[PDB]
């Protein structure tokens, strides 16, 4: 459960930080429920840069950064409520800080940002999801 | 069947601010996605696709204001009748993660778009936070999608709507509203520069 988050958001990172020229660290590559996550998170960063570009002019990112920032920043995400779409909007915004780290060479900053945002899905979205169907719900609509 | 059918007033409304809407001077050649008719204030889109609408504005909302939109049915027979999809659509796997299966009117590129189900007018609608024009900019534009074509039948079935859009407050009070005929086609130049004519 709380191990099961942890490896979601780390998988995200890992794949979104490959996906680039920076490596960090069975039927893997085609497990479902990660798959149409980074499907729909790639989806995400460009309809909405606009908010991800805003989110991270709030977010000012420095090696002194505490968890409460990064928290505040998401938690206005959801203030009006959980659901799918800003789950990923979640998923994709932590993406985008770990790259935007990496590319202003900070790159220890990217441990930083995946213990947080397991933080913040173990303690606020985790409920959310085992109450609405699980991830498997997420995949039957894939979104 | 509109919750006691107390239809949603269309009147304008310019109100404190000067609010008005402004439109793209798209064309009307048939690979227009969208284009607006000032002769008939109709705008012609199709089923998804971005329709701009500008909000402009001569003095400055405070923060906390916010921007609606609702549907209704144009003629006045069918105005207590609530907008919604098509069942066809509904149940079409077409979500944005964000607008709930059953809303015909949605707002593209908003994580901050939030959508009502009114437990009394049973009517839907789409909100999102007023922003003041960026630099360069003097009006606020705003995009979006309506989710059924005009003729879907079980739906709309050719019936015109219009689009009501209000300026409210944090509160949920009038501040300003306009409005505008709406037809989601498959050639939106083609039929507005049909309808242009005769
Ligand atoms: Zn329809």
């Amino acid at each position: 459960p709380s191990q099961d988050n942890r490896e979601i958001v780390m998988k995200y990172i890992s794949y979104k930080l490959s996906q680039r020229g920076y490596e960090w660290d069975e039927g893997t590559e085609s497990e479902v429920v990660h798959q149409t996550l980074r499907q729909a998170g790639d989806d995400f960063s460009l309809r909405y840069r606009r908010d991800f570009a805003e989110m991270s002019s709030q977010l000012h990112l420095t090696p002194g950064t505490a968890y409460a920032s990064f928290a505040t920043v998401v938690e206005e995400l959801f203030r009006d409520g959980v659901n799918w779409g800003r789950i990923v909007a979640f998923f994709e915004f932590g993406g985008v800080m770990c790259v935007e780290s990496v590319n202003r060479e900070m790159s220890v900053l990217v441990d930083n940002i995946a213990a947080w945002m397991a933080t913040y899905l173990n303690d606020h979205l985790h409920t959310w999801i085992q109450d609405n169907g699980g991830w498997d719900a997420f995949v039957e609509l894939y979104g | 069947g509109s919750g006691g059918s107390s239809v949603p007033s269309q009147k304008t409304y310019q109100g404190s601010y000067g609010f008005r809407l402004g439109f793209l001077h798209s064309g009307t050649a048939k690979s227009v996605t969208c284009t607006y008719s000032p002769a008939l204030n109709k705008m012609f889109c199709q089923l998804a696709k971005t329709c701009p609408v500008q909000l402009w504005v001569d003095s400055t909302p405070p923060p906390g204001t916010r921007v609606r939109a609702m549907a209704i049915y144009k003629q006045s027979q069918h105005m207590t009748e609530v907008v919604r999809r098509c069942p066809h659509h509904e149940r079409c796997s077409d979500s944005d993660g964000l607008a709930p299966p059953q809303h015909l009117i949605r707002v593209e590129g908003n994580l901050r778009v939030e959508y009502l189900d009114d437990r009394n007018t049973f009517r839907h609608s789409v909100v999102v936070p007023y922003e003041p024009p960026e630099v360069g900019s003097d009006c606020t534009t705003i995009h979006y999608n309506y989710m059924c074509n005009s003729s879907c039948m079980g739906g709309m079935n050719r019936r015109p709507i219009l689009t009501i859009i209000t300026l409210e407050d944090s509160s949920g009070n009038l501040l300003g509203r306009n409005s505008f005929e709406v037809r989601v086609c498959a050639c939106p130049g083609r039929d507005r520069r049909t309808e242009e004519e005769n």
